């Protein structure tokens, strides 16, 4: 394993380099939306981003070291916690805003269905990332956690078992990153511990996002207005709501 | 699957 | 308008969290190992249903909690009542590998969530919080700090200064714990983050648990109390 | 008018 011998600088740097791009939607500001086509402007956006996401993933130090299965696990948990930490990352320096693409930016207002509780989920998220001044180098550590612990304890035999063991080796390197960062950073020892737990403490709401954005991509489903992507479908059912 | 092509090419 | 909270020491802190601790409660005395819906899913309510009431009295006594407004800590609560339950659970049954303990005197495993239509993977996933904790040999001091984070916490961005230094007190605290029980530095942090990120696990199985809790509801089998049904009426 | 205001403040 490669990944179990990277040095903390290397982690960062081999996280930066595997950073997917921002993408374009389709939207037109001269254009009028309905809140069915806002939504299939998104539902666009995602199903592009979920592309790069899977190759992105194939990035992260150790993640391929893991079966097909393994790997189709985490990504069909993480997926949406993944794309919506990027949003949040995206819109951190747009206070009220979501940037969702560089050409568009929402506010709460062009939320409207159900979708308004999300949003301002993520927007608080923003606002959180914003108080704490997130740096791009723990952001990149975060993301890959959330790839690698969202679907760890979801999972045969206790061979199976050494599968989740090397996942927790990799999850407490990047801990040894993300310290590393701090320390640099001129944090004291007190100081780094708070700021890592402030960090985590941080996943549980993305996941808690996730959890209810998929229950709202279910009811879109279900109510067959929007056209959900054929990938996102999958995932979606992946979780069998 | 997918996910799972994709994961392989 | 300062708190009393900030001034207590690590020491302090974990007596505090220690004695504030509710009791292990009893389900009902009937032999009659539950294999129905209904007595299944009525033992469980039965017992949340007065878990709560103590858990709303253990609250009131996690210091910083008290300061916030009558209103703040209504929202904490509302947000974390079913995570809580859960870390619980999840403690009680550590010792007992493959089991839930839900009360002394009713030890669950997977094929009794079997009857239920969606318990059986609610039960999984206790499961395997239940064993990471073990392996990871999770203390009581440990415990309760993690508890009280979640407390304070799964609400806290759904509304905060106070909330956030009241979190890193805890933060200190936890590893205070560490630090006296030996570890090196690296392992402090490496062990707080691998809790830290099962407290995102918990909050996974509470959502799947609330929605299980309102098919519950409108499938008007088994009566909730006013109480459980303002709890879950709260999560919309 | 919840029940948790009331508990909250008995
Ligand atoms: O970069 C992102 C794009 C879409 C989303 C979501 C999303 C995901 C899938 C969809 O079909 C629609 C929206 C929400 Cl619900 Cl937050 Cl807008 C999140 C992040
Ligand atoms: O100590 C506990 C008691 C009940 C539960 C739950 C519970 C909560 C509320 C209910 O009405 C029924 C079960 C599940 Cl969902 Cl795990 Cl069975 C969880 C922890």
């Amino acid at each position: 394993s490669l990944a179990l011998s990277l040095t903390a600088d290397q982690m960062v740097s081999a996280l930066l380099d595997a950073e997917p791009p921002i993408l374009y939607s389709e939207y037109d500001p001269t254009r009028p939306f309905s809140e069915a086509s806002m939504m299939g402007l998104l539902t666009n956006l995602a199903d592009r981003e979920l592309v790069h996401m899977i190759n992105w993933a194939k990035r992260v130090p150790g993640f391929v070291d893991l079966t097909l299965h393994d790997q189709v696990h985490l990504l069909e948990c993480a997926w949406l916690e993944i794309l919506m930490i990027g949003l949040v990352w995206r819109s951190m320096e747009h206070p009220g805003k979501l940037l969702f693409a560089p050409n568009l930016l929402l506010d709460r207002n062009q939320g409207k269905e159900g979708m308004v509780e999300i949003f301002d989920m993520l927007l608080a998220t923003s606002s959180r990332f914003r108080m704490m001044n997130l740096q791009g180098e723990e952001f990149v550590c975060l993301k890959s956690i959330i790839l690698l612990n969202s679907g760890v304890y979801t999972f045969s035999t206790l061979k199976s078992l050494e599968e989740k063991d090397h996942i927790h080796r990799v999850l407490d390197k990047i801990t040894d990153t993300l310290i590393h960062l701090m320390a640099k950073a001129g944090l004291t020892l007190q100081q780094q511990h708070q700021r890592l737990a402030q960090l985590l403490l941080i996943l549980s709401h993305i996941r808690h996002m996730s959890n209810k954005g998929m229950e709202h991509l279910y009811s879109m489903k279900c109510k067959n207005v929007v056209p959900l992507s054929d990938l996102l479908l999958e995932m979606l059912d992946a979780h069998r709501l | 699957k997918i996910l799972h092509r994709l994961l392989q090419e």
